[PDB]
């Protein structure tokens, strides 16, 4: 009975998707549909203990054609958005899959094809002229859930790097967006960017047809000290665009890399230091306006730059608290945005703050008293700050309303966040 | 699962053998609840 429990969950689905495949592209199934994929996979909450240690029989074989099945499906003539159920499958897959039993990647090779180049296939190369269905954000977010190897590749390594080389070398070719219209989240696309996983990647294939050219070391290291100038002089005062050219360098330059991360001791070093100076960098300026970046990633120079923001923007908070003090400004609606803005800048500094908090307490357990002179100013103001307040006080309410994600990276120990949590108690340990 | 999930005999049975239920009607109705609960929320 496990293997019919097993099969039970992926196959009536993959055989489902076989007559709404080519009905919708043109009597209850589009009503019983929405029931019968949501059992398919949202029904089982860990649908990777089902895929790995149950019964390895359905796993990719299942899965993929499944997938391949949806995307189908989002091919033809959607009415109504059904992400959930497709995001909700991302992590479940790695946590391996022996795709070259079966090879149910060709549906999805070929949509990657037919969406290659999106700033350059912005035209009526897709059937029927899709204006949402599939040129749009949607297939963006979807790559990422389709797409995910964080815990280890499941694929034949075949067309997966070469498909990752020709990426990189359009992202090179095209630095600006040039994206369509409602299409501004564009960085989320790719969540496998990494080695092996201008460019002379055509030659050396063409050469070869048996070792592609990604397998050896030297054009990762080629191609990370060409792009290193490039990050290296990314600094604008603009608000859209240095915002959105800083959110596709960290996307497509980020810290995940996992081929011998510890070996390149010297590369992992400039690639911290280069992490740690490009936010200060950024909020450097005024920025009123905290909304541009959504979800930004998470030594004695570092340390000293990171108090010193601090202290300025203590200072800022103090003046701004003094002007408040007296001098009543207009009605409560501008005095509720100041709030929420202020309060969305104290959360985006309060990320990287817990971030932080550990490696600052594990400096400054052995002998620094430095960050300790540093960052008593900085819980004065605070718990000053947090003495007397009640325009703040409503308006973080509302503030974590609006905000209905949560990070809640306290409790991992290595509203996004809170005014008490365990950052405020490991710093008022002391 | 929390407090005694034991014995399964009839596990999924009750909501496998009507999992395709809602295939005659074309739509209306109060029978749409939710989907995660079926086949056992896995005289």
């Amino acid at each position: 009975t496990g293997g019919h429990a097993s099969n039970k969950e992926k196959e009536m689905v993959t055989s489902l998707f076989c007559k709404l495949g080519v009905l919708v592209r043109h009597l209850g199934q589009t009503l019983d549909a929405r029931t019968v994929m949501k059992t398919g996979l949202d029904s089982v909450k860990s649908a990777l203990r089902a895929f790995l240690d149950n019964a390895a029989e359905d796993l990719e074989k299942t899965m993929e054609n499944l997938k391949q099945g949806q995307f189908t499906h989002t091919r033809s003539q959607p009415k109504g958005v059904t992400q959930i159920i497709n995001y909700t499958t991302v992590a479940l897959l790695p946590m391996l899959d022996k795709h070259n039993v079966y090879s149910i990647y060709n549906t999805r090779s070929s949509r990657e094809r037919a969406a290659l180049s999106l700033p350059a296939n912005v035209e009526d190369v897709c059937p029927n002229i899709p204006s949402l269905e599939k040129l749009m954000t949607e297939i963006i977010e979807l790559a990422e859930s389709g797409i995910r190897y964080t815990q280890m590749p499941y694929m034949m390594e075949v067309v997966l790097p070469m498909l990752c080389s020709y990426m990189s070398r359009w992202w090179e070719h095209g630095p600006e967006n040039h994206p369509e219209r409602a299409e501004m989240c564009c960085t989320a696309l790719n969540s496998e960017h990494m080695n092996t996983l201008k460019i002379i990647y055509n030659n050396l294939g063409i050469d070869e047809g048996f070792s592609q050219p990604i397998i050896n070391k030297v054009k990762p290291q080629l191609l990370k000290t060409h792009f290193l100038p490039l990050m290296e002089k990314l600094k604008k005062k603009a608000a859209m665009v240095v915002s959105e050219e800083d959110h596709l360098k960290a996307e497509a330059r980020g810290d995940m890399s996992e081929a011998e991360l510890l070996i390149l001791d010297e590369f992992t070093t400039l690639a911290r230091d280069l992490y740690a100076f490009y936010p200060l960098l950024i909020r450097f300026v005024d920025y009123n306006r905290a909304k541009w970046l959504k979800e930004p990633n998470p030594y004695w120079s570092k340390s000293h730059n990171f108090k010193r923001e601090e202290q300025n923007f203590v200072v800022q908070n103090e003046i701004n608290n003094m002007s408040f003090l007296i001098t009543d400004t207009k009605s409560k609606m501008s005095k509720a945005a100041i709030s929420d803005q202020e309060r969305k800048k104290m959360k985006r500094k309060g990320d990287r703050y817990s971030m932080q908090t550990s490696l600052i307490v594990a400096a400054l357990k052995r002998l620094l008293p430095i960050g300790l002179n540093i960052c008593a100013p900085g819980d004065q103001e605070l718990i000053a700050l947090a003495k007397n307040r009640f325009s703040l006080k409503d308006t973080e309410e509302e503030v974590r309303d609006i905000i209905r994600s949560n990070i809640h990276l306290q409790g991992k120990l290595e509203l996004g966040i809170a005014n008490v949590l365990f950052h405020l108690e490991q710093k008022s340990k002391y | 699962q929390k407090k005694y999930e034991q014995e399964l005999f009839k596990l999924a049975l009750p909501c496998l053998s009507a999992v395709a239920g809602a295939l005659p009607p074309d739509y209306m109705e109060s029978n749409y609840v939710s989907m995660m609960e079926k086949q056992s929320s896995m005289f």
